[PDB]
């Protein structure tokens, strides 16, 4: 954060339109954003949910559960939040101006996805593991009402791979017309 | 009460008869393989198979002649059967074309067939095969053949 | 002549759920060895028969370029030549077809 | 010693236990990327599970002519059966009886009567009777039966089965087919094998040599409902795959005096190659006749 | 209007615990307003009733009947879905469990006839319902025997009381 001076930058500005701002508690209250928005997939709760995250990241909160029961709880956190880079939008783009933060993630969650019908389809209700996931947060700034939501979520190329899923999937090859060969 | 009737009752009459029956045989010539309906391509090859047979009595022969000159409408063919479909034929006694079911067509669900003439230059039909000689069933009896060979020289 | 009293359903269901009334069940049916698409034991396969004719009018369409007017029907025997061919020894004074393709693996070459 | 019911007990119990153990040492759910490989719907790519998924669960994926059809799988070149779960991510080809070359086949379904007529053997004599088995002979397919090699108590040295023994025998195997057992196999190493068959002498010598011409050592066992029995080579799915059944008769092999052999003789024909009445009947009268390996 | 098949796809049940089996899955599915009888229909969806959705297909395929083609296609796109979003594994473990015509809505035209009578013709549109239950299908029910017909005229026997008495 000291090599980088945009963070800074960004983040006087943020003071500029929001004097009461720190940067020390942002974690704690991010992070307890970030819980409140998982478990709220529990009981599917969109309607307090649309004040938690940001509309950009409510289809892909949704749209994989929509007939799907989702257990979801949260066990331990492994390392304190930190905020690894906060940057701003551009001024009067379009008539506001938004601010990203950036946090990172390592602590222990749980998943338990069933089907339409309730069989076991993803994850495991009971064993917790390390997640290492990078939380973006953005809010309106110059709206007077926004606040910080939950955004984007950043997968780095070297991420682990994800757990596989129960069920075997096959994949068909190239349909081929009846003129058409088959060729590798 | 029809018994020994071998003829099909098509068409508007006898005369339509031989015009369609006509009109599939100089398609047959001209293209050596044509999709037709069932029945008509069954009554038609009789008349396809004696073509070749008028045909290998030579053009010189006045009787071929006039027939070939009724039975194809189109007078090109008439060389192309008496230089091309006659030489190729004239080691083989019969059998000159081969008969095949195909799929019914989706405008009336009709009873379909193939017909074409034998060497064409066509790409093959998918020809029905036979099993082959080393299945379990043939290889049984391939050895019966044998025990059985060796019991009556012996 | 007219109906003199009106058919009950129930006499219309002995009727039109009759056992000969309903389709019978095909035991001719099985897969081709080469396509994998069903045919029955007595017809030609769909999928291999219809490729067979787009060849069939393809070397058609090339025949009639060739050909360039009707009632000029050769005297001689014709071959199909595909890309990368050359005439055979045996194939000597018959028409030649070119086509801009590759032999298909189940069109044997003479 | 110990009774015939209580030897299949704590063989199966054996069976099951070893079973269990290739499970448990397997870890939960691996991803192996199985492509298929033939003449029909090519480039197909299966991810199934490693030690749990089977080329018949492959099969079940396409559709039902696979599972109806296909008699063998053939995993890199190799023949596998189509039960035997997978252990590695290879290319797979499927195998039916009416095909060009279906010599792994027609030997896959020799082996696989010689097992179900094997079978029928320890159940067919009285308790009071002893039957042990010696062996499989890979007997060729053009021979016109398979054998297998059986010894009887001392007490039926002159006995030799009637019709009605024999059509007994065939009642037996036709409700074996009827039971419509599945074929189960367990790749297992050899000290195992010879505990759980410790029983028998002949079975001893038979792990001991597929052990010695084996480099890493191991055997495969096949289990039929509570039979289990030392073959060697894949085999058919299920008993349901052969439709005509029949035992053709009892050859004495030479010499006796050291130890007495009984050749039991059979001839078997799948659903799939259905015979007429007259031609199977020829095949009886030939599967009669004595026949020895080259 | 109703539109209630479709609807039949939304719902949910709780997640079983380990103790209780599983639970079959189900796919319900329906095309609506098909220039078809539905008496006509009604043949070729009893004809596949009860059958596995592969062996479905394959009848449907050789059938002269223009609805076969339909259902057909019914069939394979309820195929689909299942697999891809009623967490269906093998999509050839699917048997058809009911399979029906409705009638649809039809027009109203007018068909002339001599003397300058005349007759209301109408357009007839169907539709057509299907449900696939994920496993093999059920065996058939077997033909009952004469042992099974002893006992039940024995049941008979032994069930009679003295009427009109005490
Ligand atoms: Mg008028
Ligand atoms: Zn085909």
């Amino acid at each position: 954060m000291k090599k980088t001076m945009a963070s800074q930058v960004s983040i006087r500005r943020i003071k500029d339109y929001d004097a009461n701002f720190k940067i020390k508690d942002f974690p704690e209250k991010a992070k307890d954003i970030f819980i409140e928005a998982h478990l709220c997939l529990n009981n599917s709760d969109h309607d307090r949910l649309h004040t938690l995250v940001t509309e950009h990241c409510f289809p892909d909160m949704t749209w994989d559960i929509k007939y799907k029961t989702v257990r979801w709880s949260f066990v331990e956190s492994l390392e304190p939040s930190h905020v690894v880079q906060v940057r701003c939008s551009s001024m009067m783009n379009q008539g506001n101006v938004y601010g990203q933060i950036t946090v990172r993630m390592h602590t222990r969650q749980t998943l338990a996805i069933y089907d339409r019908f309730g069989r076991l389809m993803y994850g495991q209700e009971d064993v917790p593991k390390d997640v290492l996931e990078y939380v973006v947060f953005e809010k309106q700034l110059t709206n007077p009402y926004g606040s910080w939501r939950m955004h984007t979520k950043i997968v780095p190329p070297w991420a682990p791979p994800k757990q596989p899923i129960l069920k075997t999937v096959m994949i068909p090859g190239p349909q081929l017309k009846p003129e058409e060969e088959y060729e590798e | 009460i029809s018994h020994g009737r071998v003829f099909r009752r098509m068409g508007l009459g006898p005369e339509s008869r031989i015009h369609l029956l006509r009109n599939l045989l100089t398609g047959l010539v001209r293209h050596e393989r044509i999709e037709a309906p069932w029945a008509r391509v069954d009554e038609m090859r009789g008349y396809a198979e004696k073509l070749i047979d008028y045909g290998k009595l030579g053009d010189t022969n006045e009787r071929a002649m006039r027939m070939a000159d009724f039975w194809l409408t189109e007078k090109d063919l008439i060389p192309k059967l008496f230089q091309v479909l006659a030489p190729r034929y004239k080691d083989q006694t019969g059998g000159y074309t081969r008969m095949l079911q195909i799929p019914n067509r989706s405008l009336d669900r009709a009873k379909m067939a193939v017909i074409e003439y034998k060497g064409n230059c066509l790409p093959p039909l998918p020809l029905p095969r036979r099993d082959s000689h080393l299945t379990l069933l043939n290889q049984l009896l391939q050895g019966l053949r044998q025990d059985l060979r060796q019991s009556q020289e012996a | 002549a007219a109906p003199k009293n009106r058919r009950t359903i129930e006499v219309n269901r002995c009727r039109r759920r009759n056992p000969q009334k309903l389709i019978k069940v095909k035991n001719n049916i099985d897969v081709c060895p080469e396509c994998g698409h069903l045919k029955q034991k007595h017809v030609l396969c769909a999928y291999c028969y219809e490729k067979v004719c787009k060849e069939t009018a393809e070397i058609r369409r090339q025949i009639g370029k060739q050909e360039g007017g009707p009632f000029k029907a050769p005297t001689i025997e014709t071959v199909v030549l595909y890309t990368g061919e050359t005439p055979s020894e045996q194939d000597q004074g018959k028409r030649i077809i070119e086509r801009d393709r590759k032999r298909p693996s189940w069109f044997t070459q003479n | 010693q110990l009774s015939p019911t209580e030897l299949t007990e704590m063989r199966n119990d054996l069976f099951n236990k070893e079973k269990a153990r290739q499970l448990s040492l397997t870890p939960r759910t691996e991803k192996i990327e199985v492509k298929h490989v033939g003449k029909t719907d090519p480039g197909t790519v299966f991810v199934m599970n490693k030690n749990i998924s089977t080329p018949y669960s492959c099969a079940m994926h396409l559709s039902e002519w696979y599972c109806r059809k296909s008699i063998l799988a053939l995993v890199d070149g190799q023949p596998w059966d189509m039960y035997k779960p997978l252990t590695k991510s290879c290319e797979i080809k499927f195998l039916t009886f009416k095909d060009c070359d279906p010599g792994e086949v027609n030997k896959a379904y020799w082996r696989s009567c010689a097992m179900m007529m094997g079978c029928v053997i320890e159940r067919a004599f009285k308790d009071e009777y002893m039957v042990n088995l010696v062996r499989a002979p890979e007997v060729p397919v053009i021979s016109g039966a398979f054998c297998y090699d059986v010894v009887l108590d001392s007490k039926l040295d002159e006995w030799m089965p009637t019709k009605e023994n024999l059509r007994s025998f065939t009642k037996d195997a036709h409700a074996l087919i009827y039971k419509d057992l599945p074929f189960e196999t367990l790749e297992v190493e050899a000290k195992v094998a010879l505990e759980i068959f410790q029983h028998s002498k002949y079975k001893v010598d038979f792990i001991e040599e597929k052990a010695s011409q084996n480099p890493e050592r191991i055997v495969k066992l096949h289990r039929i409902g509570d039979f289990i029995d030392v073959s060697e080579g894949p085999l058919i799915p299920r008993t349901s795959i052969c439709f005509q059944y029949e035992v053709s008769a009892v050859h004495n092999l030479q010499p006796t005096q050291p130890s007495l052999i009984r050749r039991f003789q059979g001839v078997s024909l799948p659903v799939h190659l259905r015979a007429h009445f007259t031609i199977w009947d020829k095949l009886l009268e030939r599967s009669r006749k004595m026949v020895t390996e080259d | 209007i109703s539109r209630k098949w479709e609807k039949k796809n939304k719902i949910v049940y709780p997640p079983q615990l380990p103790g209780e089996p599983r639970r079959p899955a189900e796919i319900y599915h329906c095309r609506r307003q098909i220039k078809y009888s539905k008496d006509k229909m009604w043949y070729l969806a009893k004809l596949i009733r009860g059958m596995s959705i592969d062996q479905a297909l394959a009848q449907l395929e050789f059938n002269d009947k223009k609805g076969a083609k339909i259902i057909k296609e019914v069939l394979l796109e309820a195929q689909d879905m299942a697999v891809r979003d009623h967490n269906v594994e093998f999509r050839s473990n699917l048997y058809i469990a009911e399979s029906t015509s409705g009638r649809g809505q039809c027009l109203k035209r007018i068909r002339y006839h001599g003397r300058g009578r005349f007759g209301i013709m109408e357009k007839v549109y169907c539709h057509y319902f299907v449900k696939l239950v994920e496993g093999p299908p059920p065996p058939p029910e077997p033909p009952k025997t004469a042992v099974a017909h002893a006992k039940e005229y024995i049941q008979q026997l032994r069930s009679r009381t003295i009427v009109h008495t005490l």
